[PDB]
């Protein structure tokens, strides 16, 4: 980033804690450092999950060391150990802890790896140190978080053969379940006859990460953010991986057929059955909303559903947050889905079409000019 | 599956039977989830007094804090000046978070830049980042001023803001006469309100420290108003409206209400309104300076008293009846302007509303939290209404502020069952509202989770949240409300009494069970 | 039993086991109650389409009407004039009811007198009652004017108000010069708004009919504003404020805002503010007259156009964006004053709020009811929001108003699922919200019972009530709100979007069941 | 003040009136002499209201539909006439009930014929019959219909009695025509009398030949308790705790069946004498059922009433009465200990309808408070006979007080608290005097019985000692 230019890019901590580690529901993620980072990122991403928050799930909570001046001057390793003790006392059902380093942790010489090792051996608990200091975009944060997953969680069951595997075992990697997206994808894959053994980090559990090396195929959604771990799993466990795109009926059908082609004939037949079952639904969605959206213009994984609704992706765009809103260009959030969703799968396509129609054709955009101006 | 005529979003789509079966299969097969009986037992335990004692024994762990870091307040203060770009010397992720936070609260564009300090600046200084960033910001966004704060990384490595800016001017990256006030805003000290205080003091020092020789106190016949960290546009507006109604010359220093409320007319306005540089330069000539939120304007007060030589009045935040009265009386004394009949009538109407709603307000128990000045104003108003605050929480409060609030509580019989907590977070508050259940909470959006928790214990244990404070993310346009003055007191009273009445209606909506008390008239 | 430290009112005291057992014994022993299964069967039947057809076949029975009688509107109109006593010739029970109704809505004193006609007046007429009552009222409460309307008793017996008042003046009961305007307000014709129209026309006739020789249209550089039946003080205030910002000379005729919002300062003010007699006398000299609520100001319109010779503009009620724009542009054209930058900015801010909240507002289904002008303004604003009005009910509407509303609905793609109902009551609306369920209702406090009924069918069938209109008895100080102009549109939008968000939060508050969608940020 | 001071105050207040109004109002204002047994020689009541003086009285329709008939829960009450009267009285009175509204109970609903001009000109009897048919179609679980006449019904020559007879005979339904037109009488009092007569003529005698109801010696009926905020329930629990069986409740939470069963009881316990003394006297003449007035306002009156009632029965009832008194003694003693120190010596003046101006004095005295003024909207001379002994010497009694009169009396007397209706509440709140609604209990209550006394003490303390009353003066004024 060029200094002093008002960018929207996040930091490595946002990539690691916000994107990769935070959604893991049954773990407790300590925003290690001053109070700001954990507070701004608390429940800011709609990585949906099922659980009892504060008891067995902790995604929407903000655990922090709340660094003060004395922690900066004299270090915060002792505070980290005491904090881990208090976490164990007050949240006994947690299945592991991650320590997401904020900016000062790397600058004050704190060694969270040793504290993590000692406390984890003492409490027989997985404590994952992540050196995701914000000064290190979130792409590097993704890489650091993936390295932490590989080093501290992924190989935990390398010597364990007690899990019963099937040839239809797949792992959904890198789907952050925004608005339930991953769930909307999962129901298709299980309708195809596949068994979704692992799904992380969206609605993800630590056990699912540990079980990921036991699957027969890795299906990566956010390739950019988890390709490191995917290639590592290919190299070490010999697990093939492939990208999948469930955004819009065309991409969904193509991805389902590509995934089913990796398996036997029964999976392919079930894939055809799923496609036939859902064809009338997305066809009805298209019939309803494509006339309301044909010819509209929008400014890599998103072209599918837009084209399926008769829209053009690229000037005077009809669609492209608040800065564009002030210009009067209808805007949709590509990160939180504007607190809507899911957008993936056939059900997600229905929601996506309804949202596109409601935003593009809203009368609010036609009222920018006062009638006396 | 979806019906095209009635399309379902995540709720209630994932309540469909097939999704329910999918989620049950996922949990049972691969999540290794604790048994539901164990989860229930642990939840019940977290609602107990023993868990509360363990929770309050915390020393290192903070859970769900009720504060932010200093540069957020610095950015908010900087936004209140005309054509001023907030500039946070440090790492870019901080600025992304600040902008997102303020975007979500105000639902408006929020201007802020970073100089994107990275690993290279971690070993060396951020000096090159400062030079390049100042030059680029001035060239790109054409601000009349650049207000520089710091992220925690720059503070930890010890970047010299003054020396860096002086060097930027010396090597010609930005003009020598271009105003670049600065303030160190360490996130590991105080909170966001501290950053507001530090930034305001830095700007005031920049514009007044070296030009005090020709300043005469009272020569411009105006009263300076320092609002502090304020996220209700109605509060700026009500202060200006009340001073204008009195015919009192005033200068609102750090006025961001225009830039946070630009109209949607087809063009983006990066800058709008704000305190002009001439106003800041002329501020020492005011009759006096009134700090609306003194409990986080201590550095500003020190500077204004020691440099401008203003006799800053000892005034509480103008919240509720008595404190609004005191603010208006002090303004009348300073300016010589009598309190007009319009403000007297507005006060009488607020009193009328209090007499109209006292029967429903009386004895109601509230937990509440927020920033120190806001919290004490709310406590004072609740005491004036005959309500009992029971759990008063200020995560970023101090011992002196706690002593002042305890003195306020001791002066009213409705403060007897009240306790003030400083340095405690919303997990502490969750324990408090379980073990010593109030009727309602008053707080920001995070309190919603606490309400959820209480409802999980049971409907009879649910503590409804009343959204007053910052940030409010799950409701729209509440940032336009007012909490100061008689108008703010009326809005708060209406919100409280109608929250009580909606809760009572909900509890009495049961046909042939509780609807005997479902009165039409309340 | 009562615990002295935790005293229970009726709710939840009668949920105590002893009270529950007592009530069960009473029901079983002596009430001869229908079995609970029969009651459930009949209720389920009342929620059906077949019941809806039977209900809409009603011709003689009215159940839960959504209107009041003319003298109520006459009293409200009379209260808008300076030092004016509303005086209802007829039976006193009517006046007791009018006063209590307005007391409960406004939570303010409401001054109105009756001449207390009794059985003797039912045969001999109420002339003696009129003489004695006018003399007593003038002596006791010392008004500057007595505005006379009628109860249904006096209308049925055919009391000649003009003759009675003239005889009272002739016999010296009141001075000849004392202003006693009158209006026949039959309760069996129209509704309360019709009474307002008749009262205003009577007052205007009294003050202008015989003195039109010296009047010249446009002499005073002002615009007359007739608000009609109005129970939001903010509506008067916003009209006056907006006209003031434009620099437009205006005369608000029947302005009761002061008398319905007197301060509580130790003194009871029977009268306050109001339209002066001089304003009424000078009204024909205005540039024009604008009727804010034309659909119940027909008689006033006829008098103003035919006697004052004002070319009353064809304007809808200034509710919502387009109609506020049209009102302001018409005012600009009539007065010659341009629309100032402040009003343009306020419009832009309303558009900004609409843009910010459109995702939650779009497609939401509303049933609504109220007075004709209010209802059509609400429908127009909902269409501007992208919301879908489904059930539009106006008990006191007429066929021409229905045609106008149908034209408005046909002008928008969001009105294709809407039906307009005139002459139908809230039992009809209960059937409608059962058979074609909307997302919300918008109406007065009487809608709460409908919500109760819907909840009894189940939580999934509950239709929450949003309280906009008159009367609102179970909430406090909602009468201070604004529904007109950009400010009123802002308030209505905030109420609507936050009602939607509160409902969503309630539906997603279940831990581990629906709280996956309990988003912090909305 | 002394008696002469109060007489002087009355005289100065009356000065503003015209001569006729002054002479009339002089007879309705009095200084109390507790030794007087015939209040006619001191005050006059139940007279025509003076025109134009802003009386507080309602009409006969309010006394019949609003007070007596309305609370009967399983009946449907048609406000016959134009829409106004039914609309303004809909759910305004907190006569609580248990039922499924719109299915088997109908109290909070407004049923009206919504008279239009054609109904006025050509009559509404055909419309009434059609309306009755529609009511039967759409509310099949209703156990009866009453037709409450509004003002126009008795002026256009309508015959609701014939329609009621024909439709009731055809439908096998009890249809009660009530000629409670608002112009009748001078207040709600004649509305009470008309409603009582209608109950007698159309409902009360239904089971005269029926002997299937099993009767016990402890059969009582609560007469004239309209269950404001659950008042009657709070009363009923005591009577049943005393060992009595409350067969009927008139008419709060009342059903038509318990009204029909009332002639089978052993004793009629009348709370509101004003509204139900007519039917109580009729039941004494016709069925030989004794009736007695009782008072459940505050512990002293409640204990006295419980003992007086138990004295009418055998020794077991008396023993259970003593057990009830002993059981509740600590609770109301705790209430007194908490709230009397905050209310001791405080002065209150009341203005209520027909019974409560004298009935609530004992509760105030139990809290150490003193009633210095009282008055009635529509009481008769027997009510004033009852209240003269209850009020203190040289206290101010007012009948059908005008708004001006009450404002001036309050300004001179300067009470610490005022108990009246909704039409005076905000007037006196403006003047900085604490006000308690003593009709609706300010949407609080119940106030009857021991539990009611706890609620009453809490409410009196919360209003009288509220901080708001110390803030009506701006510090700069
Ligand atoms: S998919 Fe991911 S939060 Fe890799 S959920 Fe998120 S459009 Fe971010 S850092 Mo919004 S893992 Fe993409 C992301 Fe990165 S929506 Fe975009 S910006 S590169
Ligand atoms: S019936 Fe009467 S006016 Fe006896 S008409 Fe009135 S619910 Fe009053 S003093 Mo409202 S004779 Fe009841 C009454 Fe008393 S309505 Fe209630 S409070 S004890
Ligand atoms: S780039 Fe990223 S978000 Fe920035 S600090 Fe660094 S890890 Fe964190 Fe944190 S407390 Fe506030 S928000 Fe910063 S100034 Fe420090
Ligand atoms: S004294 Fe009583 S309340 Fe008055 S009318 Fe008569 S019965 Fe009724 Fe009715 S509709 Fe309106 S409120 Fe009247 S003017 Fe007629
Ligand atoms: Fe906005
Ligand atoms: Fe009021």
């Amino acid at each position: 980033s060029q200094p002093g230019l008002m960018t929207i890019r996040g930091c490595a901590y946002a990539g690691s804690k916000g994107v990769v580690w935070g959604p893991i529901k049954d773990m407790i993620h300590i925003s290690h450092g001053p109070v700001g980072c954990g507070q701004y990122s608390r429940a800011g991403r709609r990585n949906y999950y099922i659980g009892t928050t504060g008891v067995n799930a902790f995604v929407t909570m903000n655990f922090t060391s709340d660094f003060q001046e004395k922690d900066i001057v004299f270090g915060g390793d002792k505070k980290l150990a005491k904090l881990i003790d208090e976490v164990e006392t007050l949240f006994p059902l947690n299945k592991g802890i991650s320590v997401q380093s904020e900016c000062p942790i790397g600058l004050i010489g704190d060694d969270i790896e040793s504290v993590s090792k000692v406390k984890g051996a003492e409490l027989s608990k997985t404590i994952v140190p992540v050196r995701c200091e914000g000064f290190r975009s979130q792409s590097l944060g993704h890489h650091i978080a993936n390295d932490a997953v590989r080093d501290w969680v992924l190989g935990k069951r390398d010597e364990d053969t007690t899990f019963a595997s099937t040839p239809y075992d797949v792992a959904i990697i890198g789907d952050y379940n925004i608005g339930g997206d991953a769930w909307s994808s999962r129901i298709l894959l299980e309708e195809m006859g596949l068994r979704c053994v692992a799904q992380w980090s969206g609605d993800g559990s630590i056990s699912e990460i540990e079980l990921t090396p036991k699957v027969k195929l890795n299906l990566v959604h956010c390739y950019r953010s988890m390709n490191y771990i995917s290639r590592h799993m290919e190299e070490k466990y010999g697990i093939p991986w492939m990208e999948y795109n469930f955004f819009g009926p065309t991409k969904t059908i193509e991805s389902l057929r590509a995934i089913a082609a990796k398996f036997d004939e029964s999976i392919q037949k079930k894939c055809e059955e799923v496609i036939a079952k859902y064809k009338p639904e997305w066809e009805a969605v298209v019939a309803k909303y494509r006339p309301r959206l044909e010819g509209k213009r929008v400014m890599r994984h998103v072209i599918g559903a837009y084209e399926d609704l008769g829209m053009e992706v690229v000037i005077k765009p009809d669609l492209i947050k608040f800065i564009f809103q002030k210009m009067g260009i209808p805007f949709r959030e590509m990160h939180s889905w504007d607190y809507s969703g899911p957008y993936h799968g056939f059900d997600g396509f229905a929601i996506f079409a309804r949202d596109m129609d409601m935003t593009l054709n809203n009368p609010c955009w036609k009222k920018l000019q006062a009638p006396w101006e | 599956s979806q019906q095209v005529d009635k399309i379902k979003a995540s709720y209630p789509l994932f309540l469909d039977q097939d999704y329910k079966d999918m989620l049950a299969k996922k949990r049972d097969g691969f999540e290794e989830k604790y048994p539901q009986d164990k989860i229930d037992e642990v939840f019940q335990w977290t609602t107990t007094k023993e868990y509360q004692e363990l929770n309050f024994q915390r020393e290192a762990l903070t859970v769900n804090p009720a504060k932010a870091c200093q540069p957020l307040g610095a950015v908010l203060c900087a936004l209140g000046f005309e054509k001023t770009m907030p500039y946070v010397h440090g790492s870019q992720g901080c600025v992304a978070y600040f902008r997102s936070y303020f975007n979500r609260h105000f639902r408006e564009p929020v201007s802020c830049v970073s100089d994107s300090m990275t690993e290279d600046a971690a070993v060396f200084g951020g000096q090159q980042n400062m030079k390049d960033g100042l030059q680029n910001c001035k060239a790109t966004y054409k601000p009349d001023m650049i207000a520089v704060s710091t992220t925690c990384m720059a503070e930890v490595i010890g970047d010299d803001l003054n020396a860096f800016i002086n060097n930027s001017k010396k090597e010609g990256f930005i003009p020598d006469e271009f105003p670049v006030p600065f303030a160190h805003t360490p996130s590991f000290v105080g909170s966001h309100v501290t950053g507001w205080d530090n930034m305001f003091e830095g700007i005031a020092r920049y514009f007044t420290l070296k030009s005090m020789d020709d300043k005469v106190v009272g020569s411009n016949k105006k009263i300076n108003i320092v609002p502090g960290f304020e996220t209700y546009l109605g509060n700026f507006r009500v202060i200006k409206r009340m001073l204008s109604e009195m015919g009192v010359g005033y200068s609102l220093l750090s006025d961001p209400e225009e830039v946070l409320d630009t109209p949607a007319d087809g063009q983006f306005r990066m800058y709008a309104g704000g305190t002009t540089q001439e106003e800041m330069k002329d501020a020492p000539n005011a009759l006096n300076t009134v700090l609306l939120q003194p409990w986080h304007l201590e550095k500003t007060k020190k500077f204004v008293e020691g440099t401008w030589k203003h006799e800053v009045p000892k005034l509480n935040i103008p919240m509720g009846l008595d404190w609004t009265d005191e603010f208006l009386m002090k303004v009348s004394e300073i300016s010589g302007q009598p309190i007009p009949a319009s403000l007297t009538k507005e006060r009488g109407r607020l009193v009328d509303m209090m007499t109209d709603s006292h029967t429903w307000l009386h004895g109601k128990r509230f937990a509440l939290w927020g920033d120190p000045d806001f919290v004490m104003g709310l406590v004072k108003f609740l005491l004036e209404l005959g309500c009992e605050p029971v759990h008063i929480l200020c995560h970023n409060g101090n011992k002196r502020w706690k002593k002042a609030v305890d003195a306020i509580l001791a002066a009213s019989p409705y403060g007897k069952n009240a306790t003030v907590y400083i340095g405690k977070d919303l997990w502490h508050l969750r324990s408090l509202v379980f073990t010593d259940k109030p009727d309602f909470m008053i707080g920001n959006s995070y309190g919603k989770f606490i309400q959820r928790d209480t409802l999980h214990k049971g409907k009879e244990f649910e503590v409804p949240l009343i959204r007053i404070g910052f940030p409010i993310f799950d409701r729209h346009h509440l940032h336009r409300s007012t909490t100061l003055g008689y108008e703010g007191a009326m809005q708060i009273l209406t919100t409280l009494v109608n929250s009580i009445l909606e809760r009572l209606d909900e509890e009495t909506r049961g046909m042939q069970a509780t609807d005997y008390n479902h009165d039409l008239v309340r």
